[PDB]
RNA sequence: GAUGUUAGGAGGGCAAAUCCGCCGAAUUUAAGCAUAUAAUUAAGCGGAAGAAAAGAAAAUAACUAUGAUUCCUUUAGUAACG
RNA sequence: UGUAGGAGACCGAUAGCAAACAAGUACCGUGAGGGAAAGAUGAAAUAGUACUCAGGAAUGAGCAAUUAAAUAGUACCUGAAA
RNA sequence: UCUUAACCCACUCGUCUUGAAACACGGACCAAGGAGUCUAGCAAAUGUGCAAGUGUAUAUGAUUCUUUAAACAUUUUACGCA
RNA sequence: AUACUGACGUGCAAAUCGUUCAUUUCAAUCACGUUUAGGGGCGAAAGACUAAUCGAAAAGCCUAUUAGCUGGUUAUUUUCGA
RNA sequence: ACAUCUCCCUAGUGCAGAUCUUGGUGGAAGUAGCAACUAUUCAAAUGAGAACUUUGAAGACUGAAGUGGAGAAGGGUUUCUUGUCAACUGUGAUUGAACAAGAGUUAGCCGCUCCUAAGGGAUAGCUGAAAAGUGUUUAAAGGGGUCCCCGUCUCAAAAGGGAA
RNA sequence: AGCACAGUCUUAACGAUGGAUGUCUUGGUUCCUACAGCGAUGAAGGCCGCAGCAAAAUGCGAUACGCAAUGAAAAUUGCAGUGACUGAAUCAUCAGAAUGCUGAAUGUAAACUACACCAAUUCCCUGGGAAUAGUGGUACUCCUACAGAAA
């Protein structure tokens, strides 16, 4: 913006949303953390982790917490227990759910997850 | 001449005068002269023209592989890194 | 003609194993087929 | 699987018998695959890929014993040589460049470019 | 001056926008056309660099003179050529 | 010109680089060469047309069935004129 | 509004052409694309600013440095035309 | 490939088919290999042939050549008007 | 996603027409047409369905300058077995040189491979700005013998020559 | 269960047919800024390969859609394998690797996987033991140095 290095044209923005390595994808599967947890580290926000536990704040299942399922960083779809859905012959596979729809309680804490939490305070 | 000109023409047609050339691969090696008629071979230069700008770009540096120019680029901002590695942990 | 040479021998091989359509199971995650009367190598 | 930092502890003769091992598995895998019934085939990409793991550790060394060999004087193997532009390997050395004559130098050391302010 | 698979080395080839060398036309214009024009251009064969080329006076002036090169603004569509 | 950026009172799929795409590709020419047509479902197909009946089989229909929406059914946006 | 009726009138449009309804020419039909422009230099007209002057040229300067690739300023007496 | 100016003449065919006729041991015919390339070749000569192309091939470029000549040249109302 | 008539700059700005360009589509019309090469029939099998698939019985034709064997060019998996019927197979079709899956070509002795020819490319030179034009034409370059004697090279025949 | 001349023309409704219009857009475009040569240390070009299941682009080269190293760093799945309480699984970086056959292409060649000649050669082990006909070298011109030959 006030630096004129760094391009502000919609075009080259959107393509590396799109062209994403999987550590960019990653980094914007990042979520709001919840509201105590948030007060405590002073942090706004974490990437997700496969175990995590989420409450959902947009669509049709708001007001639904649960632990996250499956993490598809690729397309950008973090999947949770309770969003279950039947396909068309009836059989269920988990609702995909885009990562700032949701906001995050319990963090699984890996130690290089702990490193990161350190870094922020 | 029921052989003769058109239709009696093509029918006699058999026997191919242009094969593939080693160097230049495009069909454009002509046998019985022993030459190949874009991009040289058997001659050591390299035979083009520029009226052609169309023959020009289809076979441009950057059409095939390019090996070693791929590789030289991302070496040439590194560069003083030279013969070296990121030091053990 | 029957009468080859080992370059030609190979590509037409090559020509061959190229032909044949593309896999299924690669498909659930086009095509460019040569029919030989249609459309001739021209080697 | 193989691991490169085990396998650059390994003598030449074992890490070699190593290697072959593999490769007579990596062949009988082959050959399973060949005849394509019941076949365990997933496994070749790691077999492979471990041989190609050893191979490299074992140039790596190879190399490098044969660099200590060759560590002083002139006379290295080319394809040892430093890779740098043709046109920098051809000139003249930088410090030969810069070099001059001593009429030269005796005008250099004549007139240094000072510096100065003015009141 | 030969000879050497002698010892150490080099050149060759590709790419070409800008750059430099040769070689080198016609359509066109003149309401025709032959000189002039197009044009010391297009094509052709060569050589370089990150820029090159030019460069330290066998220069301009006629002034109270200036003082290697390049480039811009200019002179100037002028002296002049036809 | 090659690569890397930043741009725009530019074009918006018959336009714009020949090329928004598996395009300097398919395809055509003995060969030098010539050289295309070709983007859009939906929010989500980890929602892609289940099941039943009649059908040799294509398919059709459903009191059945996904979706907010199927005269949205994958040669899927809107869907003009002849 | 649409619809036939009936009375009165009504000859293929475009075209070059003295003269086209022509036994002159182009037009099976529909859709989209499809043609007095831009630069240079000149002129008059009119608007507009200043005036015996005028035009800041190239260029320098800045607490100019998302916009800013213009806008601003002219040293704490070049040049065009008159 | 002489004639039937036969059939065919939106073909079976960018020269076919039928019937007729000429040629057959030599200035014979056929293949394969080989030679000569565009104001150039090659020509028992017809301006013949040189890849369905010839009183100057094909390819690309100069090139968006040029044209007192042909065709086309897009909304409305109102005014003066050859 | 849309406007601006409040005002004003800017434009690749208004189509019926160019035997316009590009794309779609009619009327012509279920019409022209599916006209070379003597002839097919009967019964059965297959299959959902048979004039034109398969089998059998008849009748016939090609008539060894063969719709027969072998081969070259050229094509290039078209072969072959097993499936098979969306499109194609200008009628039908279960057929198929179509489509899908696989399989298949084994040489001391057969060819190429070796040799030279008509020939091509170079060396030695010499010309040409170079590009190229030439080819022993002012040669101190390849081979055989035991320091001598020969002496430009190379590719060029799948029907000449040639080891089995 | 009856009743409708048919055709042609025209009209409206409702559709087929067709892909215009509108709406988009990981693309073009021009300008400006910036750096800017690769090659006998074998390039570009071109072939031939390479995926467990793999055709075409992409990617890569017999170690072949990743190796080593680093920084991120727990997942990866179409099937199937694999890995995690950090040198594996995933990415990016990529300075060490490797680097097919060719191609100036350079041993003589060339519709050849043809053909010479000279070196035989490679590995393991600490001065010895095993392997393989495999692997190299051998173009033309030039220069500096050396050599024994000549006039």
């Amino acid at each position: 913006k006030f630096n004129k290095q760094k391009s502000s044209s919609r075009r080259k923005m959107r393509k590396a949303h799109f062209t994403a390595p999987a550590g960019l994808r990653r980094k914007i599967m990042s979520s709001k953390l919840s509201k105590e947890l948030r007060l405590k580290y002073k942090t706004r926000s974490l990437p997700v982790r496969k175990d995590d536990e989420v409450l959902i704040c947009r669509g049709h299942n708001h007001g639904r917490e649960g632990k996250v399922v499956k993490i598809n960083r690729k397309r950008y779809k973090i999947y949770v227990e309770r969003v279950t859905r039947e396909k068309v012959n009836g059989e269920s596979t988990f609702i995909g759910i885009h990562p700032s729809n949701v906001v995050l309680t319990k963090l699984k804490v890996d130690k290089n997850r702990k490193k990161i939490l350190d870094r922020k305070a | 001449g029921k052989a003769g000109k058109g239709t009696g023409s093509f029918g006699k047609r058999n026997g191919k005068t242009h094969f593939l050339c080693l160097r230049c691969g495009k069909r454009s090696y002509h046998l019985q002269k022993k030459k190949c008629a874009s991009c040289g071979y058997p001659s050591a230069k390299k035979r083009r023209f520029n009226w052609s700008v169309k023959a020009k770009r289809r076979n441009t540096t950057g059409t095939g592989r390019c090996r070693y120019i791929k590789t030289l680029r991302r070496k040439l901002k590194n560069k003083f890194t030279e013969g070296s590695t990121p030091k053990p942990k | 003609g029957s009468i080859k040479r080992f370059r030609l021998k190979q590509r037409l091989g090559k020509c061959r194993r190229q032909n044949r359509p593309v896999p299924h199971w690669y498909r659930l995650k086009n095509t460019k087929r040569r029919h030989w009367r249609r459309t001739k190598l021209g080697l | 699987n193989v691991k490169a930092y085990e396998l650059r502890t390994l003598k030449k003769k074992e890490l070699l018998d190593k290697l072959d091992e593999l490769k007579k598995e990596l062949s009988g895998l082959r050959i399973s695959k060949a005849l394509g019934n019941s076949a365990k085939n997933s496994k070749i990409h790691g077999v492979r890929k471990n041989v190609a793991r050893v191979l490299t550790v074992y140039n790596q060394k190879r190399k490098m014993e044969l660099r200590q060999l060759y560590k002083n004087k002139k006379f290295k193997p080319y394809n040892l040589r430093k890779k740098l532009t043709k046109n920098k390997r051809l000139q003249l050395s930088p410090k030969q460049k810069a070099a001059m004559t001593l009429r030269q130098k005796k005008k250099v050391q004549n007139f240094p470019q000072r510096k100065y302010l003015v009141v």
